[PDB]
RNA sequence: UGUCCUACGCCGGCAGGCGCGGGUAACCCGUUGAACCCCAUUCGUGAUGGGGAUCGGGGAUUGCAAUUAUUCCCCAUGAACGAGGAAUUCCCAGUAAGUGCGGGUCAUAAGCUUGCGUUGAUUAAGUCCCUGCCCUUUGUACACACCGCCUCGCU
């Protein structure tokens, strides 16, 4: 959590093309999962940080409630007078939510985080399994959840993808501009639910003995036989 | 150079995915038609929506 | 921090799990935050509601003054939708504490965020 | 390193002008009077006598030409900056780091690269855990392959 203090809190609010590609991916992750119109739902938001995502979705009427690690963020995000509640907590250690509490989740750029070991109690691969299965828990049966990302290499994805199909989920991931540079992202979605003569001519050639040529006529009816 | 570096870096993910399957079945349970060919990029299609390609989970 | 958000709060310790619910509540500051009244997240929300929980919590904020039954309908009766909106969505408890019935455990609701740090 | 390096004298608070000499070089700059460092004064935990950007005015120099500031000097303002979360860069002794000084590019920049000297540290004499490279064995492991299991509903 120490990168965000108040110096790059400050830094993260003052960047326009940080704030414009956050409701970028705030308005695509909002898009994928597939939520009733007019229907005001319940979400949970992960790395909400100041709460741009989360002004996105208080924008469009929804209600949410941040989940973070760092102060400065759930500062900044207050001093942004955001609508949602704030939370400060890691997910590795589990959401502390009851059972059929959310009706969607949207993480944002939040779930690459725990792919290393830093410390040594720490384990990458446990952290992720508890974090995957506390979502399958706090989620409500039916929801959907979107969970964006720039992995740098394939092992992050397998130990992502190993840890949520461990935990129960289904689904899977798209990538949007999968062929381009700058517009790549990750989104994993989940939920909780004659040839014969042919043939013989390279017998021939390989037994090594003289064979005619190839050509067109190689296969072909001469006449009807009666 | 860097496009060889692209296209093994691609195949490294993919067999690794693929790779990581089997364990996946045994101890549990892309974009191909959005290429351009004169050049680098992503160019729009009519009659499917807008670029994306779906690996479904386990 | 809003009512219907602690109303929903569990504990993330690993034993309590996963009977840490309700917590049990403590405010010394009490705000009201104004927020746009949709009648739909209410009328279709109201039966996620645990009452009992929601009986105790409100006990436990001093307050008594709320229906005691499921309020079901189609958004007609304004007075009850309005007040359970006052409640859950605009009274923020700023400061305070919120103690974990099975484990004791005190997390520290400090303008406005609780704190779920081991 | 030097026919642009400059000693010395005068003027201007300074960038800088004037005059007179040495040097084609272990001879003159140059006993290369450098910077870190030491001593003494003030400041006192304060986005502050820290830090310097961005600005306004004036002067001078280099150039045919300085406007979008070539460059320097003086005055007026003190923005961000509170030790920086998850890719890693270099390194085992006069070494890293701090600190200044030369050559090349140059009618004038200061910014790149090369070296030079001064003060001078922590850890280690280990390993294949990762990365990269070079070997030996193997086609036993996974995969391919074997075999099994391999759509319904009227006349």
């Amino acid at each position: 959590e120490l990168f965000y203090d108040e110096t790059e809190a400050r830094k993260y609010v003052r960047n326009s093309r940080m704030i414009d590609i956050q409701t970028r991916m705030a308005g695509r992750a909002l898009e994928l999962l597939y939520l009733p119109e007019n229907k005001p739902c319940y979400l949970l938001d992960i790395g909400c940080g100041t709460g741009l995502s989360g002004s996105y979705l208080s924008d469009e009427g929804h209600y949410w409630v941040g989940l973070d690690i760092s102060p400065a963020m759930l500062d900044e995000a207050v001093d942004r007078e955001i609508e949602g509640d704030l939370l400060l907590g890691d997910m590795g250690q589990g959401i502390p939510f009851k059972p059929g509490t959310f009706d969607g989740c949207i993480s944002i750029s939040a779930v690459q985080w725990l792919c290393n070991a830093n410390k040594k109690s720490e384990n990458p691969a446990k952290r992720l399994y508890c974090f995957f299965a506390s979502l399958f828990s706090v989620l409500v049966r039916g929801s959907r959840a979107v969970l964006q990302l720039y992995p740098e290499n394939s092992e992050q994805l397998e130990l992502i993808t190993t840890q949520a199909t461990k935990a129960g989920f289904s689904g899977g991931m798209v990538v949007d501009y999968p062929n381009s540079a700058k517009a790549k992202k990750f989104y994993l979605c989940l939920f909780s639910g004659r040839a014969w003569v042919l043939e013989k001519k390279e017998r021939h050639r390989r037994q090594g003995r003289e064979v005619r040529p190839d050509t067109q006529y190689t296969g072909r009816k001469r006449k009807p036989r009666f | 150079r860097n496009k060889k570096h692209q296209k093994l870096k691609h195949q490294k993910e993919a067999e690794e995915e693929e790779l990581e399957i089997p364990p996946q079945y045994q101890a549990g349970g892309p974009g191909a038609e959005y290429k351009a060919k004169k050049a680098k990029g992503d160019v729009k299609k009519k009659g499917r929506p807008d670029p994306y390609a779906y690996i479904p989970l386990n | 921090m809003k009512l219907l958000t602690h109303n929903l709060l569990s504990s993330h310790v690993r034993g309590v799990g996963s009977r840490g619910f309700p917590l049990r509540l403590q405010a010394t500051e009490v705000r009201i935050c104004p927020v746009e009244f949709n009648p739909n997240f209410v009328a279709r929300m109201i039966p996620k509601v645990e009452w009992s929980a929601f009986l105790e919590a409100a006990d436990n904020l001093r307050l008594i003054q709320v229906p005691k039954g499921p309020v079901e309908g189609y958004e007609e009766n304004e007075e009850f939708l309005r007040t359970m909106h006052h409640l859950l969505l605009e009274v923020e408890v700023i400061e305070g504490t919120l103690q974990c019935p099975e484990s004791g455990r005190m997390f520290p609701i400090s303008r406005g965020i609780p704190n779920m740090l081991l």
